[PDB]
């Protein structure tokens, strides 16, 4: 059964690489830096673009919401 | 443990046929084909009084078992619990047996209606409900045992030893009844279960459907002479005709439980009248004139009033009554279980329905068919 | 080397559950299945194998892989709680076969029969026959509790390839203590 | 078919990526194996040309 | 006549009056619908047998017929 786990792990290890390959080649360069303004809660903010333009983001995106902070 | 089986191979029908003829599959660590046997022979007709020896030997076989049904475990202890009729343990006993099998397996209710079996006999009321309310809740993902919903049903049918479980009963009576399809039991066991139940569907409150009076393979077909009587009132609420001869033929037998209820049967067969007398309507003369509903019911026009009253007040039509007239106007929600013969003439009606409806449409597409483009 | 795809139709009926071999019968295929899937890959690495149960129903588990993780891993929680339906097997397992990603390889099938089959005598043989038309070999070995060597399966693996066929084994383990090793000597490096 | 026509039955998306619209975009992997797997179904066609939207810019490259 | 699409569920029910148990497909009803990039490729894609939306005398009395 210790092999059955590992080849679990094993599995797992390549999906979490698969992911994380499909995140890597999305996260490219470059930037616009934005200042977030606020957070509503009904996971969204609003992000108010360095081009003075604001964008409401539906999804807060590939960032934990609990570290964004207004 | 072969020995024991020897000492103890006493108290079945061929000592060594009941017991070492089972004794050879063990020994090649077999578990199926003992226990059908085990069930059979605890089946087997029998006081049971092995069951000490049974218990031990079943406990003992169940003991070093790890293979057979908990199903027969809980047949055989239930046997055993019905055989060593010390429900003090039996419920503390069962509850060993379940957690001992402890997975996804539903032996607990059968335990639950162990529990059932002998707290429904011992403190029948307080968590039983609880009992069973668990077992509905976790019988769940799973319909393929049957016997958790019946023993419900059954200790429903115990709780339907309650004031509140009628309808309840009648209408888990018919659930049974589906899980559980052949035979597979006695004549008596079949037939007891019709009588309780159309007992029950003319005493339930909440139930005058009483669609499964002629389609319930058990009911319909069993009781063809024993206390045939029920088949005929069963058959008269779906006619709702006076009968009230019958009902008092009737009355010679089955004095208990419904002769405490004609003043509530009486209204029921009143209140299913209308509904049957609606349905006879010729559709269009969907009125009824107070004298022809008074007529059929033989209830005075004072109360004919009242009795349209009620049964439209549960939910049984959805007309409105008039009063200088006097001539109730139907307007039916409420449908009704059908037959072979009102089927053929509920179609009979729609083949000249949909003759109406092609013979104008063919009067609109021949005449506009130079407009119809 | 040979190039065949082996799937292999692992029994899991309610009989699979009684161990007259020693831990259990479903170790018995579970440890089987290890050493025929293992066994193949090593022999030609472009093989492939992939399982079928068949109690209750025949479902496919795994469908024909060269990976043996996932026959290995698919193999857990095989719940033996069914009952044998052989007739419809081996077709699902050929039916499942004939969908070979590539068409090349020849055509091997493991069948794990555990318990006594309820097929009547001439639907078995004129499903050998459907086999012998479409050329391909199938080996039936039983475990635990069956009508031993039964007159049906022995019928199966005698019209499935004679008349100096291939001899699609019908390799009859001897029940008792006894490991794969009966099943790994006879039938795995030799079909 | 022929050389005055070219016939393009079935699309199938490659999946977005930070390259955006350019060769690299082009997933080998991505591409071999869904080609090799729509083969099965019944639609062995042959890569017969790439589109890309272009949001309002127009129908130029 | 149309409506090309049947959709189907799995229940397993006791069938409340008293039947066997079984698997059985039971319904759910069924509407095609558009999305608005699919809307207008499809619309564009008939863009020879559409009928005018207004309806008019001719089409409605046909849509009565």
């Amino acid at each position: 059964e210790v092999l059955r786990v590992t080849h679990e792990l094993q599995a797992m290890k390549d999906k979490i690489k698969e992911n994380s390959e499909k995140i890597k080649v999305n996260k490219t360069l470059p930037y616009l830096v934005s200042n977030v303004i606020e957070l509503l809660d009904v996971k969204c903010a609003v992000i108010k673009t360095s081009t003075r333009q604001t964008y409401f983001l539906p999804v807060i995106g590939l960032v934990d919401a609990e570290k964004l902070k207004p | 443990v072969p020995g024991f089986l020897q000492q103890s191979q006493n108290s079945g029908p061929g000592q060594p046929a009941v017991w070492h003829r089972l004794e050879e599959l063990y020994t090649k660590k077999l578990w199926h084909q003992l226990t059908l046997q085990v069930l059979d022979f605890v089946q087997d007709p029998c006081f049971a009084q092995g069951d000490g020896l049974i218990k031990l030997y079943e406990n003992f076989i169940s003991e070093f078992e790890h293979r057979v049904n908990p199903l027969s475990l809980v047949e055989i202890i239930l046997h055993v619990v019905r055989q060593m009729t010390d429900p003090n343990v039996a419920l503390t006993f069962l509850e060993k047996t379940r957690e001992k099998v402890k997975s996804s397996d539903e032996a607990v209710i059968l335990c639950k209606t162990a529990i059932g079996a002998l707290k429904l006999n011992i403190g029948d009321l307080q968590v039983t409900k609880e009992t069973i309310e668990d077992v509905e809740e976790m019988l769940n993902n799973l319909p393929g045992v049957t016997s958790v919903h019946s023993r419900f049903y059954d200790l429903s049918s115990k709780y339907y030893q309650t004031i509140g479980n009628h309808a309840s009963y009648y209408k888990d009576a018919l659930r049974f009844l589906g899980c559980v399809d052949i035979k597979d039991l006695p004549v008596s066991e079949q037939q007891e279960r019709a009588f309780t139940l159309g007992l029950a569907g003319l005493l339930g409150e909440g139930v005058f459907n009483f669609g499964e009076l002629l389609m319930h393979p058990v009911l319909e077909s069993l009781r063809n002479t024993d206390r045939q009587w029920l088949i005929d009132t069963l058959y008269a609420f779906n006619s709702g005709n006076v009968e009230r001869f019958q009902t008092l033929k009737t009355a010679w037998g089955q004095q208990p439980d419904l002769a405490a209820n004609e003043a509530q049967l009486l209204r029921k067969i009143q209140l299913l009248c209308l509904m049957e007398m609606t349905f006879t309507r010729p559709a269009n003369h969907r009125q009824l004139t107070f004298e022809e509903i008074a007529k059929s019911a033989k209830i005075t026009v004072n109360e004919v009033e009242l009795l349209v009253m009620k049964a439209l007040s549960v939910g049984l039509v959805k007309g409105s009554i008039d009063e200088v007239d006097k001539r109730v106007h139907m307007t039916w929600v409420q449908p009704r279980v059908l037959d072979l013969q009102q089927i053929k003439g509920m179609k009979d009606r729609l083949e000249f329905w949909c003759t109406d409806v092609k013979s104008m449409e063919m009067l609109v597409e021949h005449q506009a068919h130079d407009i119809l483009t | 080397m040979v190039l065949e795809s082996t799937m292999v139709c692992v029994d899991n009926s309610e009989y699979m559950r009684n161990g007259d071999f020693l831990p259990t019968r479903l170790q018995a295929q579970q440890d089987a299945v290890n050493i025929v899937c293992h066994s193949k890959t090593r022999s030609n690495p472009e093989n492939n194998v992939g399982l079928i149960t068949l109690a209750n129903d025949c479902e496919v588990l795994t469908t024909l892989t060269p990976d043996t993780g996932r026959i290995l891993s698919k193999l857990h929680t095989v719940q033996p709680k069914g009952k044998i339906t052989f007739c419809t097997g081996i077709r699902v397992a050929h039916l499942a076969l004939k969908h070979r990603q590539g068409k090349n390889h020849k055509m091997r099938i493991i069948a794990f029969v555990g318990s006594p089959v309820e097929d009547n005598e001439k639907d078995l043989v004129k499903l050998a026959k459907r086999l012998k038309k479409e050329k391909v070999n199938v080996d039936i070995i039983n475990f635990g509790e069956e009508e031993v060597n039964t007159e049906k399966l022995t019928a199966f693996v005698n019209t499935l390839n004679g008349k100096d066929g291939t001899g699609s084994h019908l390799v009859t383990v001897p029940p008792g203590p006894s490991l794969a090793d009966a099943l790994i000597s006879s039938p795995i490096l030799a079909g | 078919v022929d050389d005055y026509t070219v016939r393009v039955i079935d699309v199938f998306a490659m999946p977005q990526s930070g390259t955006g619209v350019s060769v690299e975009a082009v997933d080998p992997v991505f591409q071999a194996k869904m080609l090799d797997m729509l083969k099965q179904t019944g639609r062995p066609e042959m890569v017969v040309g790439w589109y890309h939207s272009h949001p309002g810019f127009g129908c130029w490259l | 006549l149309g409506l090309p699409t049947e959709a189907y569920i799995s229940v397993e029910e006791v069938h409340d009056d008293g039947t066997p148990t079984s698997k059985t497909f039971e319904h759910v009803t069924s509407e095609i619908g558009a999305e608005e990039a699919e809307e207008v490729g499809v619309e564009h894609l008939l863009r020879d047998i559409k009928d005018t939306t207004v309806g008019t005398l001719s089409q409605r009395i046909t849509n009565q017929v």
